[PDB]
């Protein structure tokens, strides 16, 4: 019941649907009490001498009217409620996705992809279950149950009613108990099945090892047989599952038998008729489902409260540190100052501090060299403003980085990361990912500038060919070239390449770098390759080691002083 | 076919299934007896007053007093007097009126001026009657109370026997299902172990594991469906219709109309819901795929600002999901439970109509008990209809999963054979005109032929790295008998059993998979013969490669992850340890390209200096140290042979060694 307090925005937004549904639902829960009592009245009239065909026609017509009303109203409340449930699922998928889109790497570094994708599947389904079936069981457990009870009391008998209803709460609490124990034992057997799946995956992936060392029919067969004998301990679940139906049958049959016997004793005492007794056995059949519904509502609302808390821990309990509160800037002429900037990710308590002091101007190609894990990508990640801003300042031609409009800023940067990730689309759509406008001749010029087009028209079935999700005709260098073409099609004021060239040898990549620097014509470009060939043509070069600028200057100064530059230039060739 | 194989596995464990069906049948009979007992209790005892009564001397105990006059019931008579003051106790509304005189014929009873007038059509006839007090009616209802604590006892007694048998049948159907699935999982895994590497190399591990584990859970749900939903309810419905025909055949032939209805509704539900649920499942998979692609590629979206278009695509999928889900809601509303309630109310209509017609003329006197029994039985009949229909709709996916398993089971070209390990091989390996086309069109090996010496065979190198190399590990045993020949110690590789080939080989993969359990279990693989010898070899391992971590001070360290839990170097240590444990007779080490060449690799280099002490240690010499320390070297020209010689390749082709030095 607590979760319904949390979703007050959903019910307040859709008060009309749920109000109509609950109105029709209470109306039809009232109308279902009339057919059995009318049947009982018909029996009493038949036993009486005053029965006539007019009475037959009246009862038949009233049954048809009530039947059609119950069907129609049933359709409409089902449509309204469960449409509300599916609609809540739609709304929460929309909210979760809109949250994920407006959220930076930090949130994914904390929360793994598996947990977020689990929130989108199980938790939304649980929440939608509460807005639908949960409301329904709340209605059918309280209002339908009490309506059945009060009708059985007033319109039939109170002694019969209180006698016959004594086993039903025992059924309710027994169903809750067996449901709990089934959940425990099913969790245990599901853990065993997961162990079986893990062992079979280990055997399949390590099938070469299981064949190499002769354990084919010796050990893995024994492991799968023993773990299948452990998965055969779902009989512990069956021992509890097979008490679910017979307990119900026993208690319900006892209730029917109480109703029959006490009704047959009360008819002797002239406190009941036959038809009231028959109607009682009908209402007893109506009353069974609520006693299940109590336990199912308990499970449903608890799981939905858990799921909604889990959703709001991401949705409401997370906010991006990114707020261009007062943009008053315009496209800046590449005079980008990093006179001091320093930061870390959360991976240390300000211990492995990246600590940089640099400046660049439009056309200043800034090659960045160094060893693995040495801060090269980190500085451009700071330039990309993905993480919250470091100490010091980055400034674009006078304005700090924080005050720049975020959309415009991120649109200036054409960034090729180290992981050339594709979206499982066509190569043409992957290139137009950068410039999402309508296609024109610029895409052909752009992919021609990447130099992969000579291979693209022939080898990977032309442009219109699916790539990603294992694609077709894969290659790391081809993905790198497609990423570069995407970046070029963006047409950035500031190009950034992080190790894209490393896939293909320097012979073609150096010419590609030269053609890029020719085509850009003084636009800012950052190059970060482990190799130094592309870096050699950079008008500005820096070398980092441990997140610190070892040296900085032209290629000649590095070749003279920095031994690492000449040594790595010679080692590659 | 699918159903043929399911029947094949179910005919096994036929005793449990037959036991279950028998217990079920008894439980069903017992459970359905109760309403027939209610029929008896209604028509005999509570409506016995409606039956004719006679007047006899108060000698029998059955006779009941009525204002000092003893009246005995016709059914309860012992034939002491016929037509001796025949009496009727007719019911006028809520008042049972005694009619001492022999009633001529029944009808529409009415009470006027303390006289009962019975009208039947045009004709009418009046009699004298006196309203009975509560006590008198109760006294007349007393000659039944004694016989009502047998019917009740029977209902109680046939309801506590059914309960135990119902538990028994559900448990036995379950047990039979899980045992059948146990046999199916064992058969599938044994057939997996017989099947070739090619099936694994075609599709990933996930489809294989899904066929072994997930699809067998689907088949478990299929068997439990068929048995607990279709078979159970079928027997239940059969017994119900049996009782209904024992009660009223004319009305039971109306009640049989529900069976064509169930046929029609289950057929329509299948036809539509298969489409809608297929589209919902497909679109949900598409949505989860979009979310995974986004989360993996969020940074790229933010860089290029594709979030608006991405959200547009997401909302397109989500709205199509909402449309199909709302359509399925419309179908389920019209045609799941609301229809059940309709059928129930229409059944009550048919009851009221039929028994009202009985209340016309003189066939409506003893029939109300049948009304109660029909009302009690039909609720039992209309309950499982929804379950039947929904499970019928859901059977198609289970048949798909089962067919996907029986495709695996029915596959041919199995590698079944014995494992002779009678003697240890010397390792004089050689090859003659060996050509193997794994892709049938593309030739991968072009007449390769080289004679390894009796030990000290260290001659292997890729085609300048990442060319045509690793397939030679596959050449010996995983793929065989294409063309050419390969011999070990002067005997053919193809004639021998494949397990005999594998009996003495030992291979370290590029990605050694660390098995679960203890590190001793990860090495020995729980070999039964090698229990204490595993510890004896662990002494050698700690002597050669000491435990720098030494977390539990033994061999009890459980392996947590699949690989590189502690360090990438320890993986290779465990692999070489496993190699030296089994047999140093023949062995092919990894290429070590993925490794970073840290200082820990030097320890692995020392392990190579141990591991090369064995016989015929093939090594893809990608590393510079492996190249220089090799006894012999054999670089391949795309499956052809460049030449042979550790220094001859250095002398002739200096570019190869220089390129490998530049790379490594
Ligand atoms: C995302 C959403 O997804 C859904 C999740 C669950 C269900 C769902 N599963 C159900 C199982 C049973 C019932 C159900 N079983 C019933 C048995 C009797 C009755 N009566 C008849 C009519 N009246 C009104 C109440 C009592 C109702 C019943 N309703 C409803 C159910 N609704 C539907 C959509
Ligand atoms: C002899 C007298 O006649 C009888 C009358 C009724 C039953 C009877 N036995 C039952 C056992 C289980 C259920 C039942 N099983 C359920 C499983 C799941 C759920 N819901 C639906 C979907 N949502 C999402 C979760 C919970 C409801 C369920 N209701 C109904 C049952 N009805 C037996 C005899
Ligand atoms: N997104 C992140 N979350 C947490 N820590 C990170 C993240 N990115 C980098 N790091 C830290 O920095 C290290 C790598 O730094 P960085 O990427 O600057 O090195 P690099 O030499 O530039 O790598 P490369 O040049 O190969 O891209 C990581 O191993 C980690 O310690
Ligand atoms: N499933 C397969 N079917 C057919 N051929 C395969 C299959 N898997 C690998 N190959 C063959 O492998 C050959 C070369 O690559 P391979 O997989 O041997 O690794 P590699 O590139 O040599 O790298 P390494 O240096 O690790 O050996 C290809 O000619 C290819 O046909």
């Amino acid at each position: 019941f607590s979760v319904l307090k949390k979703l007050g925005w959903f019910f307040k937004a859709y008060w009309l649907r749920y109000t109509i549904a609950i109105v029709l639902l209470l109306a039809v829960n009232v109308i279902e009490m009339f057919p059995p009592k009318l049947l009982g009245n018909a029996i009493d009239d038949m036993k009486a001498g005053a029965f006539t065909a007019e009475g037959l026609l009246f009862y038949i017509g009233i049954f048809f009217v009530l039947t059609a009303a119950v069907y129609i109203m049933s359709y409409f409340w089902m449509h309204q409620l469960f449409g509300g449930a599916n609609l809540m699922e739609k709304i929460l998928r929309t909210k979760l996705m809109g949250h994920l889109l407006t959220m930076s790497p930090p949130f994914y570094e904390k929360n793994r992809t598996g947990d977020l994708m689990a929130r989108g599947t199980n938790d939304l389904q649980a929440v939608s279950l509460t807005t639908g079936f949960g409301i329904l069981t709340l209605v059918d457990s309280t209002m339908f149950m009490m309506t059945i009870f009060l009708t059985m009391g007033f319109l039939i008998s109170w002694k019969l009613t209180f006698a016959a209803i004594i086993p039903l709460p025992v059924m309710a609490i027994a169903i809750s108990l067996y449901g709990s124990k089934i959940h425990e034992r099913f969790t245990e057997a599901q853990n065993a099945f997961g162990a079986l799946n893990d062992r079979v995956l280990e055997s399949v992936s390590g099938v070469r090892v299981i064949r190499a060392y002769v354990q084919e029919t010796n050990d893995v067969r024994r492991f799968n047989e023993m773990t299948a004998d452990v998965y055969q301990k779902n009989m512990k679940v069956a021992f509890i599952d097979s008490l679910f139906e017979p307990t119900v049958k026993l208690l319900v049959g006892a209730s029917y038998l109480i109703g029959l016997g006490y009704g047959a004793f009360l008819v002797f005492r002239n406190e009941l008729t036959l038809g009231e007794l028959v109607s009682f056995n009908v209402y007893l059949g109506m009353m069974i489902w609520p006693m299940f519904a109590i336990g199912e509502l308990i499970n449903v609302m608890q799981r939905g409260n858990a799921s909604l808390d889990r959703v709001n821990e991401t949705l409401s309990y997370e906010t991006d540190v990114t707020d261009p509160k007062q943009p008053a800037d315009l496209k800046e002429p590449g005079d980008i100052v990093f006179s001091h900037v320093s930061f870390t990710y959360p991976s240390s308590t300000s211990d492995n501090l990246q600590d940089i002091s640099f400046t660049v101007r439009k056309g200043q190609t800034v090659g960045i060299a160094g060893k693995t894990g040495s801060g090269k990508t980190t500085i451009i990640k700071q330039l990309l403003r993905q993480y919250p801003p470091g100490e010091g300042s980055i400034t674009f031609s006078g304005v700090p980085i924080q005050q720049i409009p975020l959309d415009r800023l991120r649109g200036w940067i054409g960034y090729v990361p180290q992981d050339h990730l594709l979206f499982s689309r066509t190569v043409k759509e992957n290139i137009l990912y950068g410039k999402q406008d309508a296609t024109d001749k610029e895409v052909q010029q752009a992919i021609a500038e990447a130099h992969f087009e000579k291979d693209l028209h022939m080898l990977p079935s032309g442009l219109e060919t699916m790539v990603g999700e294992k694609g077709v005709a894969l290659s790391g260098g081809q993905k790198q070239r497609i990423s570069i073409a995407r970046a070029l099609m963006a047409n950035p004021e500031i190009l950034i390449l992080d190790q894209s060239l490393s896939a293909v040898d320097a012979k073609t990549e150096a010419a590609i770098i030269k053609n890029i620097r020719e085509n850009r014509k003084g636009k800012t470009t950052f190059i970060l390759t482990h190799r130094l060939s592309a870096v050699e043509h950079a008008d500005l070069i820096l070398v980092m080691d441990g997140g610190v600028i070892a040296e900085r200057g032209t290629h000649q100064e590095l070749l003279a002083n920095n031994g690492w530059y000449r040594e790595q230039y010679e080692r590659q060739q | 076919k699918i159903g043929k194989t399911l029947w094949r596995y179910a005919l096994l464990y036929r005793k449990l299934l037959i036991t279950a069906v028998l217990l079920l049948t008894v439980a069903v009979g017992a459970e359905l007896t109760g309403p027939f007992i209610g029929k008896k209790m209604i028509d005999d005892h509570i409506l016995g007053i409606e039956k004719t009564w006679y007047e006899a001397a108060e000698k029998d105990k059955n006779a009941v007093q009525f204002h000092g006059v003893s009246y005995v019931r016709e059914d309860r008579l012992q034939e002491p007097v016929s037509k001796a003051k025949e009496a009727h106790i007719y019911q006028v509304g809520m008042a049972f009126y005694f009619v001492d005189q022999a009633v001529s014929f029944d009808g529409n009873r009415t009470v006027s001026d303390g006289k009962l007038t019975i009208t039947n059509g045009d004709k009418s006839r009046a009699y004298a009657a006196e309203k009975l007090t509560k006590q008198e009616l109760f006294q007349f209802y007393q000659p039944e109370i004694k016989g009502m604590v047998l019917l009740i006892a029977l209902y109680g007694g046939l309801l506590v026997f059914s309960v135990f048998f119902q538990y028994g049948q559900h448990y036995l159907l379950q047990m039979s299902a899980n045992r059948i699935i146990q046999k199916m999982r064992q058969d599938v895994f044994s057939h997996i172990q017989k099947m070739p590497i090619r099936y694994f190399d075609n599709l990933p591990a996930g489809k294989v594991v899904a066929r072994i584990t997930n699809d067998t859970e689907a088949i478990r749900d299929l068997y439990v469906t068929v048995l607990s939903t279709f078979v159970t309810s079928g027997i239940y419905m059969f017994g119900i219709f049996t009782a209904l025909f024992l009660l009223d055949v004319k009305l039971a032939f109306v009640a049989l109309a529900i069976v064509p209805i169930i046929w029609l509704w289950s057929v329509i539900y299948r036809r539509y819901a298969s489409y809608y649920n297929q589209k919902i499942r497909s679109i949900n998979s598409d949505i989860n795929a979009k979310m995974n692609e986004s989360i993996q590629g969020m940074t790229i979206i933010q860089a290029f600002r594709h979030q608006k278009e991405t959200m547009r695509e997401f909302e397109e999928l989500n709205e199509s999901h909402f449309y199909f889900q709302n359509r399925m809601l419309n179908l389920n509303s019209l045609m799941s439970h609301n229809l059940v309630n309709v059928i129930r109310n229409l059944a009550f209509v048919a009851l009221i109509w039929h028994f009202g017609g009985a209340s016309l003329n003189a066939a409506g006197i003893v029939s109300i008990g049948v009304l109660y029994a029909f009302v009690d039985y039909l609720n039992r009949l209309f309950q499982p209809i929804t379950g039947i229909v929904n499970q019928f709709s859901k059977l198609e996916l289970a048949r798909v999963s089962a067919g996907r398993v029986f495709e695996l089971l029915e596959e041919k070209n199995t590698e079944e054979a014995g494992e002779p390990a009678k003697e240890r091989a010397l390792g004089r390996v050689e090859f003659r005109d060996v050509s193997f086309a794994y892709q049938e069109g593309e030739e991968v090996l072009k007449h390769i032929s080289f004679t390894a010496q009796k030990g000290e065979t260290v001659a292997l190198v890729g085609h300048t790295g990442s060319g045509k190399s690793s397939i030679l590990n596959l050449l010996f045993r995983f793929y065989d008998a294409q063309k050419g020949d390969v011999l070990i110690d002067g005997k053919s590789i193809y004639n021998m059993s494949r397990q005999e080939l594998r009996s003495h080989m030992g291979i370290v993969l590029q990605d050694p998979y660390l098995f679960s359990g203890t590190i001793g279990s990860n090495v020995s693989l729980d070999d039964e013969r090698m229990t204490e010898e595993e510890i004896k070899n662990a002494l050698r391992q700690v002597g050669a490669e000491p435990l720098l971590k030494k977390l539990p001070k033994g061999i009890n360290e459980p392996v947590i992850e699949k690989g590189s839990t502690l360090s990438s170097g320890e993986r290779q240590l465990i692999s070489f340890a496993r190699a030296l444990a089994f047999d140093p007779a023949i062995l092919i080490l990894d290429q070590a390209t993925a490794h970073i060449d840290t200082e820990t690799e030097a320890v692995i280099q020392k392990a190579l200096d141990v591991v090369k002490q064995g016989r015929t240690t093939f090594v893809i010499a990608h590393r510079l140290s492996t190249i220089r320390n090799a006894d012999q070297i054999l670089v391949l020209d795309k499956g052809e042979i460049v030449e042979r010689g550790n220094h001859e390749e250095l002398m002739a082709l200096e570019g190869q060694y220089y390129q490998m030095y530049e790379l490594q």
